[PDB]
RNA sequence: GUUUCAAAGGCCUAAUUUUCUAGGCCACCAUCGAAAGGGAAUCCGGUUAAUAUUCCGGAACCUGGAUAUGGAUUCUUCAC
RNA sequence: UGAAAAUCCACAGGAAGGAAUAGUUUUCAUGCCAGGUCGUACUGAUAACCGCAGCAGGUCUCCAAGGUGAACAGCCUCUA
RNA sequence: AUUCAAUUAAGCGGAGCUGGAAUUCAUUUUCCACGUUCUAGCAUUCAAAGUCCUAUACGGGCUGAUCCGGGUUGAAGACAU
RNA sequence: GUAUUCCAGGGGGCAUGCCUGUUUGAGCGUCAUU
């Protein structure tokens, strides 16, 4: 048959990110000296919409230790933070939301977002809408905290790594419900070409593999192993469980 | 031993003695003669009955132009040629794919007088 | 192409910034600088007396 | 005095913009420099084999300046001298003819590596000298074995540039002695007892020692640390 | 693939008063892409069988070159 | 939550340069010279475009008077 | 070796100052710290000090900013590719 | 045309890879001399 709409999505002709009124990369500042061993001041401006993305950014003013000059670095703002407002990011810098420490240097039990995987990483783990990282352990043979993410699966990172201080802002999003199509047209709009999805069993056999006969039904096991190829996978792939679960996840 | 002193964490090309040409023979030998010349450049007077109308009115002599001709160098073409001082120069492609140039005098030499001198009236 | 009178008004930071943001950063400026100078004052006459007072902790 | 003002800078770490230090240290050099200074280090963190290790055995500062004042007396000739000398056969031929005695016999040093390894193949040789850095090993690393068997002086010297400097060459490799005059036979047997006792009688020796295995400096304090705190608790 | 694990340059002032040499600063980077996007500055009246904000008459304006007259500024000075 | 860059200006900053028997200013008043190359006719549709063609088909825009009436509705006039 | 990441490849690793002290007591014996946190300012052309001279006009050396090794730094590693 | 720098005119030139040589150079890659 056909290339199914699954598998061509990778060509990437159409299926692209629209990045028009993208304001920019949201990371973090480079290491070393300055934020190693002490600390350094930045001041917020601006708080920005960013076009489609769940999250206000922060552009933040530093200066350069070896020239004369000024960087903006574009922040992912977490709640509490307003323009006209310092910050402080380093080792040695204080334990206040908005501030950019490194997990080493930061009690048990504490909350953190815009989290780095590596050291150097600039950001990485929790940078969606109402998430945050817990620190739960320490250790003092091997750098190496431990520390839970919002899924709820937990992670062992370095203890050098950096971590903004605070909730990210813009939550409860999710809340409210879309009501009419056109607002959902919208969202996605300002991101991909991934709405208007047809289901596969409408469809003809060559189209799709649930597609085809005189009654709308899939015929076989949706279920799909995770030892399969691209065309097969439709369905639930590698699934553990099927049907409705019952309150714990 | 004792290290050059440098500052800046780059290493950029070092600018070298580069050296001017001096060929043992010349690739031209002949130097070529003027390509466009005083004469090749204004070619024909026009003498449509429009173009006598603009002579004895307006003081503006027409020319057929050849294509590849500046205003800088029709100005020039004409002064060396009939001996005269020019105001302005206008010009155009016809249909037929030949230039046009309409050319307007300054007030002490008539356009009428020089006009019978050349051939056309 | 046109006078510098017309672009500019006879101030410190002129055709740039609004006359009330003058007004603060001045007062700014001036105060932080009054503030600069007592942290000499207090750590100066602590961090001296401090050697006076470590002292008689070994006596 | 009056009017002067000083003025402190303090550069602790947020204060002030930084002075002009030397980062000779933090460069990004080009390409083929990255590949020669890393070069030097993969080879020394292996271990070297016996046969490339003695090639480090090399002839000290004291002894091998008297050695270089005896191989620039028996020089060849300059290009200039030649013309010289024929320019007198040319002479002696028309008006004498004579060959074989005239222009007396030259005493020289003798060079070139398949010139050289033919002398030492007929026990003809008396000294030699081989350089320590030639491109491939392989065209000078057998010498040593070569000269032990026919019971023949040998020294490794620095620099093959320095073996080139008196035989009118750029690079020479290898220079050795055959034949010298009565006059300054005395100094060269003086030399070759110097030389003998340390690498003709220690070529038993220098064949079982290997080379190599040496770490960086970042690895030496690493492991003199963990040795102390360890074992000396 | 288009700034990359490249030794990737072009912008100002004298020196010298042969017009060729000296000062310097600064530095992740070809080039094509819109006659509806961005964008230095022109209007009225007349005239032809057929052209005009484009020729003629009269009144303006911009950009790039050159440059000297008037005015302003100056005993403590780059205006009050 | 509704483009980018060329491009032009302003401020901070004090580099260097200047007088009185004379010197600085061309971000102002006047005055001088120069402004290349290619396009420019007419039609834009029940006859100049595409549809075998002078084919009731199809094809992006601007200006827009009087009366009736809620009205760029329908019906009747003026200019062309 | 091979693999991964970042920067215009600035402050890596080890000793030394002053440390302030440390309590067996000052030590060639170890731990232990390094210049900025009320405020939407400001920070750039290398200054004081001493040393000489350019003959003190205008500015040269050594410090201010310690020294020694030139492994840019961190993962990962004889597994993976 | 008032002209080292601006305007126009007449004439001669400026691609890439690779080879042989020439002249400036870069690297504690490395040798001898103060």
């Amino acid at each position: 048959g056909r290339v199914i709409r699954n598998q061509r999505k990778g060509a990437g002709s159409i299926f692209t990110s629209h990045t028009r009124l993208r304001q920019g990369a949201a990371k973090l500042r480079n290491l070393d000296y300055a934020e190693r061993h002490g600390y350094i001041r930045g001041v917020v401006k601006q708080i920005v919409h960013d076009a489609g993305r769940g999250a206000p950014l922060a552009k933040v003013v530093f200066r350069d230790p070896y020239k004369y000059k000024l960087r903006e670095e574009t922040f992912i703002a977490n709640e509490g933070l307003h323009t006209g407002q310092f910050i402080y990011a380093g080792k040695k810098a204080s334990l206040n939301v908005g501030n950019v420490l490194p997990l080493g240097s930061v009690p048990e039990g504490t909350i953190i977002s815009n989290v780095e995987e590596r050291p150097g990483d600039r950001g990485a783990l929790a940078r969606a809408s109402g998430n945050y990282v817990i620190v739960i352990g320490h250790n003092p043979e091997d750098n190496k905290t431990r520390v839970r993410l919002p899924s709820g699966a937990k992670k062992i990172i370095s203890s050098d790594a950096r971590g903004v201080i605070g909730v990210v802002a813009g939550g409860g999003r999710i809340d409210k419900p879309l009501l009419k199509a056109g607002r959902a047209f919208h969202k996605y709009r300002v991101k991909r070409n991934s709405w208007p999805k047809t289901r596969g069993v409408a469809m003809n056999p060559v189209d799709h593999p649930h597609g085809g006969g005189n009654h709308q039904h899939i015929g076989k096991a949706s279920t799909i192993s995770r030892g399969a190829v691209s065309g097969q996978k439709a369905g639930l792939i590698a699934a553990r469980r099927t049907g409705l679960l019952r309150g714990s996840q | 031993k004792a290290l050059k002193v440098r500052t800046s964490a780059s290493f950029r090309l070092p600018k070298t003695l580069k050296l001017a040409r001096s060929p043992k023979y010349a690739t031209k030998a002949v130097p070529h003669y003027n390509r466009l010349d005083s004469y090749k450049v204004i070619e024909q007077p026009i003498t449509s009955e429009t173009a006598m109308k603009k002579v004895e009115d307006g003081n503006t002599l027409v020319f057929k132009v050849s294509l590849k001709a500046n205003k800088y160098q029709i100005k020039k073409a004409v002064k060396e040629l009939y001996e005269v001082d020019v105001l302005s120069v206008n010009t155009l492609v016809r249909p037929n794919g030949t230039k046009k140039a309409y050319v307007r005098l300054t007030a002490d030499f008539d356009a009428l007088d020089i006009a019978n001198r050349i051939g056309y009236i | 192409t046109v006078s510098r009178t017309k672009k500019t008004v006879s101030r410190a930071y002129g055709g740039s910034k609004s006359a009330n943001a003058v007004k603060e950063r001045i007062v700014r400026a001036f105060l932080i600088e009054e503030q600069k100078i007592v942290k000499r004052v207090i750590k100066e006459q602590t961090e001296a007396a401090k050697k006076a007072e470590k002292k008689d902790a070994k006596k | 005095n009056p009017l002067t003002k000083s003025s402190p800078r303090n550069f602790g770490i947020g204060q002030a913009i930084q002075p002009k230090r030397n980062l000779s240290r933090y460069v990004k050099w080009p390409e083929y420099v990255r590949l020669q200074r890393q070069k030097k280090i993969l080879s020394i963190r292996l271990k070297v084999p016996p046969s490339i290790a003695q090639f480090q055995n090399t002839l000290d500062r004291n002894t091998a300046a008297e050695t270089f004042k005896l191989l620039k007396k028996y020089s060849p000739e300059t290009a200039a001298e030649k013309k010289e000398r024929l320019t007198k056969e040319a002479a002696a031929i028309a008006e004498g003819k004579t060959k074989q005695e005239a222009s007396p016999k030259p005493y020289v040093v003798k060079y070139g590596l398949n010139h050289v390894v033919s002398l030492i193949e007929n026990k003809k040789a008396k000294l030699v000298l081989i350089a320590n850095d030639v491109d491939p090993i392989e065209l000078v690393i057998f010498l040593p074995a070569l000269c032990k068997k026919m019971g023949v002086p040998y020294a490794i010297v620095k620099g093959k540039a320095r073996l080139g400097t008196l035989v009118n060459q750029k690079t020479s490799a290898v220079a050795a002695l055959t034949e010298v005059r009565e006059e300054d036979e005395a100094a060269l047997a003086k030399l070759v007892s110097t030389i003998n006792a340390n690498y003709l009688e220690k070529y038993e020796d220098s064949k079982k020692h290997w080379g190599g295995g040496i770490m960086g400096q970042k690895a030496q304090k690493k492991i003199e640390k963990r040795a102390k705190a360890a074992e000396s608790a």
